[PDB]
């Protein structure tokens, strides 16, 4: 069904995404050091979290086991949060792009994108492990995973938004003598809608009696947050440098 | 090679009329932007006017503004600019120029001391 | 007197003893057809003997 | 200017009559007696080797001799000798100006030379007892950008500049021992003769010229583009060569003949050409355009055999090595490379 | 270019000692270093090796664990930190500098050493081991390894140096054909894998001297018992 | 791999690691292309180099001024350039359609078309004088000047007289009726009226800089 067609275009898109800038030193940007985290991240999910998500469907009961369980569920909150903290990673570098055009070589460099990166994946790694390593663990994991990126997220990307519309109304000016709505709506509004309902369900599972809303409408806001894994390379990667990688890797 | 034959000088009277053509061989006349550039005693190349590949774009300079008219024949491969109203200013060479390459709108070094795409020129001494 | 330099290199140019274009041509073909042997670029080298 | 009248009168008579002179030697084309040979076939050539480290444009690059060490040059004001075989960079030459505009190096491999904006060539010795690479000469003298340089051995090379001129320069001394003037634009390349006796340079004038070198006079002029020549590479036997104009064509010429033979350009082909090469049986004409392609041409029939395509940006220049095995392109990309 | 070495002295039969080798004249930092010890009735023996840029240190068996070799580029020296030395390590040290890109010519210039006195690998075989010749002849020498030295790249890494009396070794052949810079014209290297030869023709004076073979295709580089040119 | 070939390996790794120290400090500089002409007086503004580092940046600005009158080919060299200093001399009638046409062959050239121009209009107290002098006419080389009227979005400075503003703001039009009217935002003109007593110069160029650089980042992620 819409399973496997969902599966198929995550790893497909990621797993090019990953090769694609691999193999091209054009698209070896700084920028694309965050975008390969979040193309692992996506794949990740893809590859190891969705298909048991649709077996348990399908079954009714994990087969792996009571180990199986535990490593299923680690592995699903570590790269929910890897691929959430890596979305807010590249808001913060567009927004250092933008509001310090001159100084943003020196301010992002290739020791700090790695740096981050590492930092982003140990710190979903604590957090997805610190059950099993070591109420109150739902609502600081939410907090610490959705609440905080997007706070931080509209932070810079209302910045960004501040400063594009100032230019684009001052060139308009300028060629008068004689699109960022769409792209920061675009990029808010997918992961805004698909992780936002559930981690509104998650809090409210904790801070009050999880019956206030019943079992089969979480699970189908967890499969919506799962859609935002294969809409990324959309988002992220239709740069002409991009697109034109993409057709020399699949016509070769 | 490039060949550009200049035309239609001569001597007039201030308030007459002169005609001067420029006969051109050797490349796709079609394919260039074509200027008239002229070099008065004892001063430099000046630019005139401009014409376009296909004539739709015309350029002309302040001092010759409203007297001079500036036209191609592609057909016939040959350049045209039709001067009224003279005045003993514009005594000078007038010399047909091209630009140095092909579906270009940038004309660069038509009017430097020793370019390639220009012609020899033709006297016009304005005078009573 | 750069229009005398140029009337001089003129003369000296026009005293060329020029051959036919044909057996200009013919040579060309000649010389193409004896080292096409030693072309790599004319027949692809197999990858046993090829250095890249 | 009775005078000055007079001596444009004798040039068109002379121009006519050479002009006439070169009509009744023109008995068929080389398109008529090449109708009847077997087509080249497809031509496929594939990058064999990508050569990265050059952190801007790469303006100029040259074989060596040995067909496996290669020189080029960049805007960042960096040359480096690259070991084709196995990509590893053997020297890496910073450069007072970033500005170069071409690159040679020297048959017997002992020197690398370079210029540019500065209007000097430089002279660096590859072979030194301290172990690193020094400047060996400072060649000034002319007053405009270096765009060619090629060697005639360790103490004597040619340059070719923006003042319209050539120059034959001795390497111990630093002086120039002949100029070649006649030119009257820009001099955009020059190409030796496998004999090192004549050397023929293409210009910004639409204009070829044919030089002696001992005797430092033009001996024959060919002019059949119409816009400024950006590039031009003798035939392997010495006896033609090609050039390439931003009139977005090329054109064959023959030395004995005095005219041209051949013109290689198709009514889509609406970009420059910055580089022509050979093949080494002469075969396959090679060249590199605006539109970031190559052009691979059957010499002898004007027909297109294929493409070097994957580069980025614009095409700035082409070699091929002296034992014919491969193509090296550099590009604005910052990349080179080498083809098979 | 010139290479001096410091720090030689007598030690008890065990203890430590560092020696240091100055380098001045060439770009220091550019070429990697080896030391070469020669025993008072051997030959030459290879000890260790720092790269340039002090990215790989190899050690000879002998004296892996006692001895650390080092650089420091600033102010352009060599050092070999020597502990728990043997009764075996009484010896001349060289400082040998050597370049390696394609076409170079490693182990060219050798330093003047310094005497220090205590109170799986080819084997190199050089015959006849004495040779008397007489000036204005042809002499030749032959070198065998026990394993071939060609590597499939082309290239047969055997070198061949001469040592004259009193004097510091210095490179003749390098990679078995190439002549090193500064070298006559008479001299010739020839051969093929595991079989080398080294033709002098019409040698002259300053000739005379013990020639050592070297192989540079697996590190532990081992040389010749040497051939001790004679009159 | 011989051991030998290991070490050419190790050397290049070495070039390598030399290559990306200088790829750090070559990104971390703007490069600008000083243009004018005999009179323009762009050196009080055979290569003449100068940096200099306003708030920490690194700027470095190039004078060709070794070649003959001839610049189609050389120029093509400075394609990469963050923005090209062109000067003009305002109070200089007679040469300012010179400087239009050499000012639209750069914006309209096919490898200088993504390239901002910082314009500076250099000799203003010699166009105030020549203004107040009434000797001089525009309208004798533009005959446009007779019907143009002073912009509703100009700033004159007090104490102005308003014939200076008008020819002021005229000789600025002239320059930005060509760099409006092609290359549909890729690259944009920073006027500036400019004096030989000027010392806020490079402050004005660091401000065109920073406001090119964020241009052009903003394009690139699509946010115009
Ligand atoms: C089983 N579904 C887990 C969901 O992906 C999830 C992600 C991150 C979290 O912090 C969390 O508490 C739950």
């Amino acid at each position: 069904a819409l399973l496997a067609l969902a599966v198929l275009a995550t790893v497909g898109g990621n797993l090019l995404v990953i090769v694609a800038i691999a193999w091209t030193p054009r698209l070896q940007t700084m920028t694309n050091v965050f975008v390969t985290s979040l193309a692992a991240a996506d794949l990740v999910m893809g590859l190891l979290v969705v298909p048991p998500a649709a077996t348990l469907a399908l079954t009714g009961h994990w087969p792996l086991g009571a180990t199986g369980c535990e490593l299923w569920t680690s592995v699903d909150v570590l790269c929910v949060t890897a691929s959430i903290w890596t979305l807010c990673a590249l808001a913060v570098d567009r927004y250092l792009a933008v509001t310090n055009p001159l100084r943003y070589g020196a301010l992002v460099t290739k020791r700090c994108a790695r740096t981050a990166v590492v930092l982003v994946w140990v710190v979903s790694a604590a957090v997805s492990f610190a059950p099993i390593m070591s109420m109150p663990y739902v609502l600081l994991s939410s907090s610490v995973s959705f609440y905080l990126p997007l706070l931080v997220m509209l932070f810079v990307y209302a910045r960004v938004f501040v400063v594009a519309t100032r230019q684009l109304r001052l060139l308009r000016g300028e060629l008068g003598r004689f699109r960022a709505l769409c792209t920061l709506g675009l990029i808010m509004g997918t992961f805004t809608l698909c992780w936002l309902p559930f981690f509104l369900a998650n809090v409210l599972r904790a801070l009050g009696g999880p019956s206030l809303v019943p079992g089969p409408a979480f699970l189908a806001l967890n499969w919506l947050g799962y859609a935002n894994s294969a809409f990324n390379p959309l988002i992220y990667c239709r740069s002409p440098d991009f697109r034109s990688a993409f057709r020399r890797l699949l016509c070769r | 090679q490039v060949q550009l034959q200049e035309s239609g000088g001569g001597l007039v009277q201030p308030g007459g009329s002169l005609r001067l053509s420029c006969a051109a061989s050797g490349f796709t006349f079609s394919n260039y932007k074509m200027n008239w550039v002229r070099q008065a005693p004892g001063k430099g190349l000046e630019w005139v006017s401009d014409i376009s590949q296909s004539g739709a774009s015309i350029s002309y300079t302040g001092s010759v503004k409203g007297r001079f008219t500036i036209s191609r024949d592609n057909a016939k491969n040959t350049l045209y600019l039709q001067m009224n109203s003279l005045k003993p200013e514009d005594t000078a060479v007038y010399y047909c120029a091209r630009c140095p390459a092909p579906f270009t709108r940038d004309c660069f070094d038509v009017t430097s001391t020793t370019y390639a795409y220009r012609g020899q020129g033709t006297q016009v001494t304005v005078s009573s | 007197a750069q229009a005398r330099k140029l009337v001089e290199q003129l003369k000296m140019e026009a005293n060329i003893d020029r051959i036919k274009v044909s057996k200009a041509a013919a040579d060309l073909m000649a010389y193409c057809e004896a080292h096409a042997k030693e072309d790599p670029l004319l027949t692809p080298v197999p990858a046993s003997e090829n250095p890249f | 200017q009775s005078e000055l009248d007079q001596l444009r009168q004798e040039a068109e008579q002379l121009k006519n009559q050479i002009r006439d002179a070169r009509k009744a030697c023109a008995d068929a084309t080389l398109s008529q007696i090449t109708n009847n040979i077997d087509p080249v076939g497809r031509i496929q050539m594939r990058t064999r080797r990508t050569l990265r480290g050059h952190l801007a444009k790469i303006y100029a690059m040259h074989w060596g001799t040995d067909s496996r060490l290669l020189v080029s040059a960049s805007q960042d004001g960096k040359l480096i000798i690259w070991d084709s075989y196995t990509t590893n960079k053997v020297h890496a030459i910073p450069l007072r100006s970033s500005w170069v505009m071409t690159c040679a190096y020297a048959p017997s491999g002992n020197y690398v030379a370079c210029g540019g904006l500065d209007n000097i060539c430089s002279i660096y010795n590859l072979k030194t007892r301290e172990g690193n690479v020094r400047v060996s000469r400072e060649l000034a003298g002319h007053t405009g950008y270096l765009s060619c340089c090629r060697f005639l051995d360790d103490n004597q090379i040619v340059t070719s500049s923006g003042d319209t001129t050539c120059a034959l320069w001795d390497i111990e001394t630093g002086q120039q021992t002949t100029t070649f003037t006649g030119h009257t634009g820009d001099v955009m390349s020059l190409s030796l003769a496998p004999d090192t006796r004549l050397f023929v340079s293409g210009a910004c004038d639409a204009s070829a010229k044919l030089w002696d070198v001992r005797e430092g006079m033009c001996r024959q002029t060919f002019t059949g583009h119409e816009s400024d020549i950006n590039a031009i590479c003798f035939f392997p036997n010495g006896n033609a060569f090609a050039t390439g104009s931003d009139d977005a064509t090329c054109r064959l010429f023959d030395l004995r003949a005095d005219q041209e033979l051949m013109t290689y350009s198709h009514d889509n082909i609406i970009c420059g050409i910055t580089s022509v090469s050979f093949s080494k049986s002469g075969r396959l004409l090679l060249a590199g355009y605006d539109d970031f392609n190559c052009n691979v041409w059957d010499a002898l029939k004007a027909d297109r055999a294929g493409v070097l395509a994957g580069h980025d940006n614009r095409v700035s220049c082409l070699g091929v090595t002296d034992d014919g095995m491969a193509v090296a392109t550099g590009s604005w990309d910052s990349f080179l490379k080498i083809w098979n | 270019v010139q290479l001096v070495e410091s720090g030689g002295g007598l030690v008890q039969p065990g203890g430590s000692r560092k020696l240091s080798c100055s380098a001045s004249g060439f770009a220091f930092s550019s070429f990697g270093m080896h030391w070469v010890r020669q025993a008072p009735e051997k030959g030459l023996e290879w000890v260790a090796y720092i790269s340039s840029g002090s990215g790989t240190i190899y050690y000879a068996d002998t004296v892996k664990g006692r001895f650390t070799i080092s650089r420091d580029d600033p102010k352009n020296t060599l050092f070999l930190q020597m502990t728990s030395l043997r009764s075996e390590d009484t010896a001349m040290y060289y400082c040998v500098r050597s370049i390696y890109y394609y076409g170079s010519s490693p182990f060219d210039f050798w330093g003047q050493g310094t005497t220090l006195t205590v109170s799986a690998d080819i084997v190199m075989t050089q015959a006849t081991s004495s040779v008397p010749v007489t000036p204005g002849e042809s002499v030749s020498i032959s070198c065998r390894s026990s394993k071939s030295l060609l590597h499939s790249n082309g290239n047969t890494y055997l070198y061949w140096f001469l040592q004259r009396p009193g004097q510091s070794p210095q490179l003749l052949i390098y990679r078995m054909s190439n002549l090193a810079s500064g070298v006559p014209d008479r001299f010739s290297g020839s051969g093929s894998g595991t079989a080398f030869t080294l033709t002098i023709s019409r040698l002259e004076a300053e000739d005379v001297g013990v020639y050592y073979c070297m192989q540079h295709l697996e590190y532990p580089l081992t040389f010749g018992a040497g051939t001790k040119l004679e009159l | 791999l011989s051991a030998e070939d290991k070490a050419a390996v190790e050397r290049s790794k070495m070039i390598e690691k030399q290559l990306q120290k200088d790829k750090q400090v070559y990104r971390a500089t703007h490069r600008l292309l000083l243009l004018g002409a005999d009179n323009s007086g762009k050196s009080t503004i055979g290569i003449f180099e100068t940096k200099f580092q306003v708030d920490k940046v690194n700027f470095h600005m190039f004078d060709v001024g070794g070649q003959r009158d001839e610049r189609r080919k050389w120029i093509q060299c400075f394609n990469d350039v963050t923005a090209i200093i062109f000067v003009v001399d305002s109070s200089d009638y007679n040469r300012l359609q010179e400087a239009l046409n050499l000012f639209k062959s750069i914006w309209n050239n096919r490898w200088l078309r993504t390239i901002s121009v910082i314009l500076f209009l250099n000799k203003q107290d010699l166009l105030a004088e020549k203004v107040l002098a009434g000797k001089s006419k525009i309208e004798d080389y533009f005959p446009e000047f007779a019907r143009y009227t002073t912009p509703e979005d100009a700033t004159p400075e007090p104490g102005e007289d308003p014939r200076v503003t008008r020819a002021k703001y005229f000789i600025r039009d002239e320059f930005l009726r060509i760099s409006t009217a092609s290359g549909d935002g890729r690259h944009y003109c920073y006027p500036h009226f400019t004096c030989a007593v000027d010392t806020e110069n490079a402050r004005r160029i660091f401000n065109d800089c920073r406001d090119i650089i964020q241009r052009m980042h903003l394009r690139q992620y699509e946010l115009l």
